[PDB]
Parts: C-alpha cells; sequence; structure tokens
RNA sequence: CUUGGAUUUAUUGAAGACUAACUACUGCGAAAGCAUUUGCCAAGGACGUUUUCAUUAAUCAAGAACGAAAGUUAGGGGAUCGAAGAUGAUCAGAUACCGUCGUAGUCUUAACCAUAAACUAUGCCGACUAGGGAUCGGGUGGUGUUUUUCUUAUGACCCACUCGGCACCUUACGAGAAAUCAAAGUCUUUGGGUUCUGGGGGGAGUAUGGUCGCAAGGCUGAAACUUAAAGGAAUUGACGGAA
C-alpha cells in the first residue's frame, strides 16, 4: 500500500538539502534545498528555509504519487564538522507536518576511518 | 523544456526467498527508447533496504541489505544480495569506552567464483562480578580470537555455495559459533557479522538466479 | 613562570611523543591527551520533533536512534564555550567527572 | 613495624609473605615434588619448577610442563613432597 | 562557482596518503618515537630459577649510534589543508587575521642535516627514611564463583600477598625563596659513587678563527664597550573584547 522513497537530509553548515529518492537511490524526485527557498544567501541553512525546502519536497512527492520515506540524515562529513546542521531537525519536522509518512530514520553521515588531512593547517582556523 | 516525469516507467523491486517477502518496493526508470533500453540499464541497481523490513521482526532492525538488480523479467526486477550491512548507529552504540573491540575481516571465495569479504566485530565482556573498571583482554588474546574467527568464517563460507551462506548470516549461527569457539580465550559480548562485501562475479547463471525464485 | 600543573597534556607520561588529533570547530591540531574530549550522545531527532516524528511516523515503538560523536576540542577552542570552565587553584585537583 | 619491631624474630607470616630472598636469611620456597607416572613404578625426585619437558627416567612419558614458575603436571599424575 | 544539471544521487576506476572509533592520569621503546591485517625476521625488559661464570661492576673527557619537524639534493605522487602568492572585505591605513583560492611541500622513497619549550624546563648509579589504594606485567595461595562436556581441566574474575613501570592526602620533624616536594628529603648535625653544566645583566650564541656540512646551518666560542639593576617566586592592588 505504502509508496516508499528514502529521504535524504543533507544537513551542512551553511545549506540543507531534502533530496527524495527511489529505494535503489538513482531516480529522484525532489532535490529541493534551502538556498533556493529564500534567497537571502546567509540565510539557508536557517530553519525557516530548510522547513520551507522540506514543504516543496512534499508537494513534489504529492504530485509525483508517493506515500512514505526513510529519513537518511548526512552531515557534512569527513573532512568537515560530522555535526548534523541547523536544519537538519527543522527539515524533519516540516516533512512530519505534511503527512508524507515516515519510516527507519539513519543518520548515514561518511565518519571516516582515519581521515585524510583536516581543514585549517597545524595552528588551525584563527578567527 | 522537455519534463521527463510523465515520460517515465514504474517496476517493482523484487527481492530473493531466502527472507519472508520477494517483494521490497518500488522503483522506476525511463522507457525502454531506440538506442538507449530500460533492462540494460536496470541490470545493475543495488536496493539498499532493512533487513526488518524483509524478514518482519524488530530483531532484524539492527540490520541492512545491498540488493542488486541482475535480471529484468516481465517488469519485475530479481536482486541478488549484493551486500549485508550495519548502519552506522547501531555498531555505533555498541562501541563503549572501557572494553576491547575485535574486528575480523575474511576473504573467502565461495564454491561459485564469488570472493565474499565478510566482516566480524565483537567485543570484550564486563564479566559478572568485574571491580576491575575496565574489561581489556590482551593483545595475544585479541589475536586468538581474531585468528580463530578468521577459521571460522574459511570453514562456513567456502562452503555451502553462497547463497546458503546468507541464509546462515541470517539468524546469527555464525555469530554464536563464533562465540562459542571464543569462550575459552575469553568471554565476549555481542559478536556480529557488521558487512558482507563482494568482489568477483563469473557470467550472470541465469538458470542458477532463476532458481532461487520459485 | 611555574608550572599550573604536573599533569599538562595529562594522558601523556612515559609516553614520549604521542600521535595528535585535528579539533572540530577549529581544526586545530591538538596532542589527543591535551585534548578535552566530550561525547556527545544525543537523540537523531530534537525533543519537540520527536512528537511529530511519532505522528507521522509507520510502526510502533521505532527506532528512535541516537548519534554519536566523540569530540575533540583545541583547549582554547573549548574554553570558548565547552566544557573547560576556569577554575580556582585549589580546585584544580579536582579531576572527578561534574554534575552527577 | 612502627618504632620497636624486634627484629630477628618476625612471626613467620611475614616471611612467608616477602620475597624469597627480602626476609632475614635466603631462603627458596621451590620444592622438590617426588612424582610418580602411571606406566612404571619409579619415584622422579621432580623439581617444580621444571625448566623442561621432564620425561621418567627412560620412558617417554613426560610428567611435566614447564610453566613460567611451578610446572604443570601433565595429566593425571601423583606426587610426594620434597 | 555553474547549469550546455556543476552540486546532489548511485555504481566503479586510478593514484599516492593516512591508518579514527578503539584510546585511559592505558602499554612499549635508549630517546627521537611507536596504535587496522596477518605474516615473517631478529632483538628486548619484567618475571620465574636449589641454573652457570666468578669482579666481568658504576659513571664517563676521545670518540660513537640514533635522532621530531621543516629544509635540503634526487625520485614518486599530490586529495585537502596549505609559508609563497593571488584576492575580498574591514579600519585613519592592514601585502594582517577572517574570507576565498593554492607552487613547495605536507605523505612517501633514496641521501643529508643533527637542531627543538627533543621539557618531567627534574643527569646517572646506589642506599635508607610514612600512610593509601588502585592501575599495567609477572607469580603464589585460596573445598571462593562461574563456565559445563558429568569430576572437570584451561580460561575469566573475586580476595590476600608478592615483586614491577608511564600515577592521590596529611603532617612535615626532612626541604625549599615560595609555588610546592615522599623527593626537589637523610646538607653549616656540611663528605655513598660519578659525568656534565653555571658564576650580575646586555653586548652575543655575535666577531674571529677552527671544524662539520650541498646548502640552510651545526658544533666550538671572544673581547672592547655598556649598565644598576636582569631575574625569580609569590602578596596586595589595578586591570582584562576571561568565567
Ligand atoms: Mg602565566
Ligand atoms: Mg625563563
Ligand atoms: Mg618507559
Ligand atoms: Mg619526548
Ligand atoms: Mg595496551
Ligand atoms: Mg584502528
Ligand atoms: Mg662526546
Ligand atoms: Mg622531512
Ligand atoms: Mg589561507
Ligand atoms: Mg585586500
Ligand atoms: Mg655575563
Ligand atoms: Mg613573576
Ligand atoms: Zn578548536
Ligand atoms: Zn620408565
Amino acid at each position: 500500500s505504502q509508496v516508499f522513497g528514502v529521504a535524504r537530509i543533507f544537513a551542512s553548515f551553511n545549506d540543507t538539502f531534502v533530496h527524495v529518492t527511489d529505494l535503489s537511490g538513482r531516480e529522484t524526485i525532489a532535490r529541493v534545498t534551502g538556498g533556493m527557498k529564500v534567497k537571502a544567501d546567509r540565510d539557508e541553512s536557517s530553519p525557516y528555509a530548510a522547513m520551507l525546502a522540506a514543504q516543496d519536497v512534499a508537494a513534489k512527492c504529492k504530485e509525483v504519487g508517493i506515500t512514505a520515506v526513510h529519513i537518511k540524515i548526512r552531515a557534512t562529513g569527513g573532512t568537515r564538522s560530522k555535526t548534523p546542521g541547523p536544519g537538519g531537525q527543522a527539515a524533519l519536522r516540516a516533512l512530519a507536518r505534511s503527512g508524507l509518512r515516515i519510516g527507519r530514520i539513519e543518520d548515514v553521515t561518511p565518519v571516516p576511518s582515519d581521515s585524510t588531512r583536516k581543514k585549517g593547517g597545524r595552528r588551525g582556523r584563527r578567527l | 523544456v522537455v519534463d521527463p516525469f510523465t515520460r517515465k516507467e514504474w517496476y517493482d523491486i523484487k527481492a530473493p526467498s531466502t527472507f519472508e517477502n520477494r517483494n521490497v518496493g518500488k522503483t522506476l526508470v525511463n522507457k525502454s527508447v531506440g538506442l538507449k533500453n530500460a533492462s540494460d540499464s536496470l541490470k545493475g541497481r543495488v536496493v539498499e533496504v532493512c533487513l526488518a523490513d524483509l524478514q518482519g521482526s524488530e530483531d532484524h532492525s539492527f540490520r541492512k541489505v545491498k540488493l542488486r538488480v541482475d535480471e529484468v523479467q516481465g517488469k519485475n526486477l530479481l536482486t541478488n544480495f549484493h551486500g549485508m550491512d550495519f548502519t552506522t548507529d547501531k555498531l555505533r552504540s555498541m562501541v563503549r569506552k572501557w572494553q576491547t573491540l575485535i574486528e575480523a575481516n575474511v576473504t573467502v571465495k565461495t564454491s561459485d567464483d564469488y570472493v565474499l569479504r565478510i566482516f566480524a566485530i565483537a567485543f570484550t565482556r564486563k564479566q559478572a562480578n568485574q571491580v576491575k573498571r575496565t574489561s581489556y583482554a590482551q593483545s595475544s588474546h585479541i589475536r586468538q580470537i581474531r585468528k580463530v574467527i578468521s577459521e571460522i568464517l574459511t570453514r562456513e563460507v567456502q562452503n555451502s555455495t553462497l547463497a546458503q551462506l546468507t541464509s546462515k548470516l541470517i539468524p546469527e549461527v555464525i555469530n554464536k559459533e563464533i562465540e562459542n569457539a571464543t569462550k575459552d580465550i575469553f568471554p565476549l559480548q555481542n559478536v556480529h557479522i557488521r558487512k558482507v562485501k563482494l568482489l568477483k562475479q563469473p557470467k550472470f547463471d541465469l538458470g542458477s538466479l532463476l532458481s532461487l525464485h520459485g | 613562570m611555574p608550572k599550573k600543573r604536573a599533569s599538562n597534556g595529562r594522558n601523556k607520561k612515559g609516553r614520549g611523543h604521542v600521535k595528535p588529533v585535528r579539533c572540530v570547530n577549529c581544526s586545530r591540531s591538538v596532542p589527543k591527551d591535551k585534548a578535552i574530549k566530550r561525547m556527545a550522545i544525543r537523540n537523531i531527532v530534537e525533543a519537540a520533533a520527536i512528537r511529530d516524528l511519532s505522528e507521522a511516523s509507520v510502526y510502533a515503538e521505532y527506532a528512535l536512534p541516537k548519534t554519536y560523536n566523540k569530540l575533540h576540542y583545541c583547549i582554547s577552542c573549548a574554553i570558548h564555550a565547552r566544557i573547560v570552565r576556569v577554575r580556582s587553584r585549589t580546585d584544580r585537583r579536582i579531576r572527578a567527572p561534574p554534575q552527577r | 613495624m612502627v618504632l620497636v619491631q624486634d627484629l630477628l624474630h618476625p612471626t613467620a607470616a611475614s616471611e612467608a609473605r616477602k620475597h624469597k630472598l627480602k626476609t632475614l636469611v635466603q631462603s627458596p620456597r621451590s620444592h622438590f615434588l617426588d612424582v610418580k607416572c602411571p606406566g612404571c613404578l619409579n619415584i622422579t625426585t621432580v623439581f617444580s619448577h621444571a625448566q623442561t619437558a621432564v620425561t621418567c627416567e627412560s620412558c617417554s612419558t613426560v610428567l611435566c610442563t614447564p610453566t613460567g614458575g611451578k610446572a604443570k603436571l601433565s595429566e593425571g599424575t601423583s606426587f610426594r613432597r620434597k
């Protein structure tokens, strides 16, 4: 009965994605991003924008013909953060509100075994 | 201006019969137009889905299974356990401080030309009574355990022609065996397979594949 | 200038010079001892959002998993916000885990 | 242990506790366990810390496996003390 | 910065990197340093020992062995960060942060170099002095507990003692200028055995010569002249875009 997707929320700092796909992954549905719904450069990762994006994605899904999703969350990963952004949670909330159903939530952030050299240099990033 | 959302074709994902259900869900592709065909495009599509999705029960909500599309037969598309997996949020909780973990990787040619890499995580046990905050096994002991695990893998992969191996993996029999083997060296907790990766593969072997589904 | 501490970078004693770790926030190379290793075991869903998720969702009980991030901080960085918390001379000797 | 220990005669317990060296006089606590094998009726005066795959007088029976300290007496074997 | 879907989604391939989680007041190594696998190759401490030699021992100016990083020559690669350099803001200005990019490298392989806050800013060997628990590696004893294939026997703990290295509290009568120190104690109640180093600050790790180097530099190392303080530790303040 329930037609599924995989939500894929790439929640980096300074932008969020919501990238709904089929179960194989190849054929997408909607790729809606934070910077797409709020033209302010700053307001990309910002929650409201993320929420809007999520809503848009949901709408797209509805148009297509899908009922449920599998939340996968990706923080920037590897050389950066490994910390889910400000607007992943917000996006999720938005999705929930939309009524597009939810099943099996994961964080598939690519946390390495032993990364190749990080940002900054040795003395780091000195504001 | 094209818009290929109307120009689409929906197909149903057909799982192997080792699990409860032989049907995962619903994928899609473009039509089989001249020059670029549909079946061809399909053959080679990895559906990574939960093992609780297939089996039904929440005991196997600690697992995942990559499923590679091989044969496209009458819309429905037959897949093969291309991989077995743990999602990050399962094994991350099991790695806790103040107790040693034991990984074990094993390359194994099955009876068929299918080089399986099969992993095996196994944590060390905080015993009953223990006041030593730590439960660290000696390096030597750990090594021994790893060796044992490898041996086990060699025994039970290689043998039984790959399909059967998957089935065996399914309800943790291998893990249990490993645990049993260990108990003389060191007690251990959990003990799992974690992943299954795959290298080589021969001609598609269509008849054989079919003989799974029936 | 006298020694503030006996330990200093702490774990390095009878350990020549250990391997290092990169900080989360700064990406400053900090030795994996003078490190400040807080363990962020957050739930994958936001507190108020959990209810929403439940309302949305299929199944019962659910995974509702936790993300696991062992965060390393370059001392200075930690002092700006994190668990550090500048103590008095006599209070520095106390190594017991705070709160609790 | 404080002020007036009276050091020539300790209680034997203390001596037992302390290192085989760090008493009044040096005196070891290794023993010549007089082992009998299951086979031939003859007694081998086996030093308890063998350092050797201890055969019998002639027959290849294997009496004691030399563990780092005291020897594990291989299988169901019987022994006298010293 | 692209959109003539870059990014994002999914399978691969190539390359050389690294080797998280594990990871601790944890372990080893003469230090520098060393954490995936298995294997190989030798060496090593601790231990245990009713084994064997009998002064072979302790420390060391000559000389020797190693020796982080960078740099260097010469080879491979180059992902990111990234001295150089481009470049975008900010300020009276700012070739500075911040920002974006990013040759050399970073990483490696063959040669060097021989320096570090190579810092425990604590030479080594020896002995003795006060409590305590732990903690790693050995080794004893427990009709202790569980494993369970019936007694088991290994294993793994529990407890006590044992020797061993990378580790708290009080009084110090011992110390110490004090922070503090169970050694930095057994020193004007001055002598266990040794090597090395220092003699107000600067001038100066310079000049010079030696010597060592491909170089960069290293080891070695002045004086003239100058100057009343330079330091250390803490105390009270004042202050801090610290809490
Ligand atoms: Mg200061
Ligand atoms: Mg000074
Ligand atoms: Mg050491
Ligand atoms: Mg060092
Ligand atoms: Mg260790
Ligand atoms: Mg590892
Ligand atoms: Mg010399
Ligand atoms: Mg170099
Ligand atoms: Mg820069
Ligand atoms: Mg400028
Ligand atoms: Mg002078
Ligand atoms: Mg001062
Ligand atoms: Zn930082
Ligand atoms: Zn005989």
